[PDB]
RNA sequence: ACGAGAACAUGCGCGACAUUCCGAA
């Protein structure tokens, strides 16, 4: 049993909105800064991996299964991605708030009447420190699972994350600080 | 799922509304230079305190409640020209058709303060083109464009004659290429389908409304000035104020005459003051720059490249 | 705190011709912008930039007063500009919070009465 | 009394003209946050900090009334706005806890009759 | 020179497994 800890930065390219103004973005209460919930990330990668509870057996072991009579622990433990300290200091260098407001006219074609609405998005350029843990139960399946992790992250870098991304929301870019084995003897450089 | 790069060619000024309108007190404007200098809040106030004119400005506000131009205040105090430019955000060229300007509409800006065009503007314009689940159709916000391209333009109404409007809007100048990233699913929508649909949408819009504009003598003057670019393929109207008939399901889903009488009917219900009192269907409904060549507001062209 | 009696007297159903949901909003969005700035600072006393943003806050107050006389009558009745002068002198976060909670009070009571 | 008001405004199920626990979650989250503040302090009288925060609860009561019409009808019929006044008048923990029990009994019967 | 006198209701045990605040403009 080994633990390999993927620490990195998810830099947001567009207006990112995860709304838990029509919908304010979710915020960590302690610092009142915007936050990307780890469940938002994990759900998005799991859905995109499944597309690309009844899922493929590879996906079931990767993100967890709750099937009756056969329960598999989630090999992936996506944690909340908090607002980066470096990005927050970068924002403070300007007279810039961490969250912008986006407006939409929402015109109905039948009546030619537009209903205004507001969406609170984390401004473009914000960075979040993402924490990812992979649990090693089968040693021989780590390389295959990490390939599918790359597939999930690649899909995320092409897709959106939270909010209505079909209109240019929540687009992200993933950079990785280091993928090192925090507990156990597993080789980090292979992954 | 395939990724297409999208390029927008700004053949006409585009102004997306951000809900922010600023009056003349929030930005300098030189009538002789026809130039507007955008002024932010705190920088103007802190400089005013340093020069000691904060009391004088408040007195100027009290003397004239109806209108207290910032430029006239700078002229009467004879402050240094570079002092005026110290608190300036940026410089934008003004294209007035009227002389001063009453209001100034702001082009949408992100948090960082640069000009960008939202993916919801393209999503809304593209949807009206197709109409006549959209979950596959995914767009992304454009990369920021240079601030120099932003300039103030004036709305012009053409009802058998050219008529300037007191309203001003911030629009991107012509000769601009902005980039998008669009992801599509080969099942629901195809690249060939969307480009063909846009071309048909512009054509039906052209022969149902724009030709009616040309027939009137006011349209002829607009044409002779170059208002309609000779390039006009795929044509869209992203900016607001580009016209009610543009990007409508009425023209595509109804005959030319039936859609026009429905447009007149809905216009008279919404605008009872003017359209409502009209008792006849017009021959063309609705009846409604520093550079020498005139431009039509909102005119733009897409191009999708795999 | 005292906003309820203020908005009750100023109410004319709408508060006034100029105190609609959009004309007032412009003021409370500047109040919002400063409110987040003080919220994120997490300091006992307001910073110089906080005061600089407060300086424009009453400048915008007279800006809207000149544009719309209805805003001027509301501002002079609330003495809200006076509280803007009052908060700078004390120069403390809790005082700014009380002023902005009062700021949320006028708008909340205005919505409640309409 | 809590069972009476819920009974009277229970309509066929539409309660308080369309009030759900999601509409009240903003108000009650503040009310039980205030409850933990009063619960922890061993004082026969409400704290000064609690009193100012309860005043903000009164402001939020009007703000939610203006936003959601169902919540507005809920507050007026209950007099929970008036009950937040008398607890500040008496300024005692025991009266306030009776008010929190009243609001808890209110949403309890509200869920019971749905 | 008390039906007395001695005697731990005690040991092991995650409130846990899957779950995009999301589609539409």
């Amino acid at each position: 049993y080994s633990k390999i800890r993927i620490v990195g930065k998810i830099d947001v390219l567009t207006g990112l909105h995860i709304g838990g103004i029509a919908s304010p973005v979710v915020r960590d209460p302690y610092s009142r800064l915007p936050i990307i919930p780890g469940s938002s990330i994990k759900g998005k990668m799991r859905s995109l991996l499944a597309k690309h509870n009844q899922d493929a057996p590879e996906i079931l072991r990767l993100f967890g299964s709750s099937q009756k009579g056969a329960i598999q622990s989630s090999r992936l433990q996506i944690s909340d991605a908090f607002f980066s300290k470096a990005s927050q200091e970068e924002f403070d260098k300007k007279d810039l708030a961490y969250t912008e407001t986006k407006f939409e006219n929402t015109i109905s074609r039948l009546t030619a009447v537009a209903n205004p609405r507001q969406i609170e998005r984390v401004t473009r350029g914000a960075s979040f420190d993402f924490h990812i843990i992979y649990n090693v139960e089968n040693i021989n399946e780590v390389m295959a699972d990490f390939e599918n992790i790359k597939t999930a992250i690649h899909l995320l870098e092409n897709d959106y994350l939270g909010g209505g991304g079909t209109r240019g929301n929540g687009r992200i870019r993933f950079v990785i600080d280091s993928i090192d084995t925090v507990v156990g003897d597993f080789d980090s450089s292979n992954l | 799922e395939k990724v297409y790069q999208v390029k927008l060619k700004v053949y006409g000024p585009v102004h997306i509304g951000s809900g922010k309108i600023i009056r003349k007190q929030e930005y300098i404007y030189d009538r002789r230079k026809s130039l507007a200098h955008i002024v932010d809040g705190p920088n103007l106030v802190k400089f005013l305190n340093k020069k000691g004119k904060f009391t004088a400005y408040l007195q100027y506000l009290n003397t004239t409640k109806e209108r207290a131009d910032l430029y006239t205040f700078l002229r009467q105090e004879q402050i240094d020209t570079n002092d005026w430019k110290t608190f300036v955000l940026y410089t934008e060229r003004v294209n007035q058709g009227k002389k001063g300007m009453n209001d100034l509409h702001l082009f949408v800006r992100d948090g960082r303060g640069d000009l960008y065009i939202p993916g919801s503007s393209l999503k809304g314009a593209l949807r009206t083109v197709l109409e006549g689940a959209f979950h596959s159709l995914s767009i992304s916000d454009s990369l920021p464009i240079d601030p120099k391209n932003l300039a103030i333009y004036q709305k012009i109404d053409i009802n058998k004659e050219l008529k300037p409007m007191p309203l001003y809007r911030e629009c991107v100048n012509v000769g601009t290429t902005v980039e998008f990233t669009m992801k599509i699913n080969s099942d629901d929508w195809t690249i060939e389908k969307i480009e063909k649909q846009i071309q048909q949408a512009y054509l039906q819009y052209w022969n149902k409304w724009f030709v009616g504009m040309v027939t009137t003598p006011g349209g002829k003057a607009f044409i002779k000035g170059g208002g309609l670019p000779s390039v006009l393929p795929t044509v869209l109207f992203l900016g607001g104020g580009t016209g009610f008939p543009s990007k409508t399901t009425h023209y595509l889903q109804k005959p030319k005459e039936q859609a026009q009488k429905d447009i007149f009917a809905i216009l008279q219900r919404r605008f009872r003051n003017v359209y409502g009192k009209m008792a006849t269907v017009p021959k063309n409904v609705p009846m409604v720059d520093s550079t020498n060549k005139w431009y039509q507001q909102g005119v733009c062209l897409l191009e999708f490249q795999p | 705190n005292f906003a309820r009696k203020v908005v009750e007297e100023n109410k004319r159903i709408v508060l006034f011709n100029g105190l609609t949901t959009s004309k007032l909003r412009n003021l409370l969005e500047l109040i919002n912008h400063v409110y987040t700035k003080v919220y994120n600072s997490d300091d006992t006393t307001l910073s110089e930039d906080v005061r600089d943003e407060l300086e424009y806050l009453k400048v915008k107050f007279a800006y809207e007063s000149g544009r719309e006389p209805a805003v001027r009558t509301f501002i002079e009745k609330t003495y809200v500009d006076k509280l803007v002068d009052v908060v700078l002198k004390k120069n403390t976060k809790k005082i700014f919070l009380d002023y902005c909670k009062y700021f949320e009070a006028l708008v909340a009571y205005a919505k409640f009465y309409r």
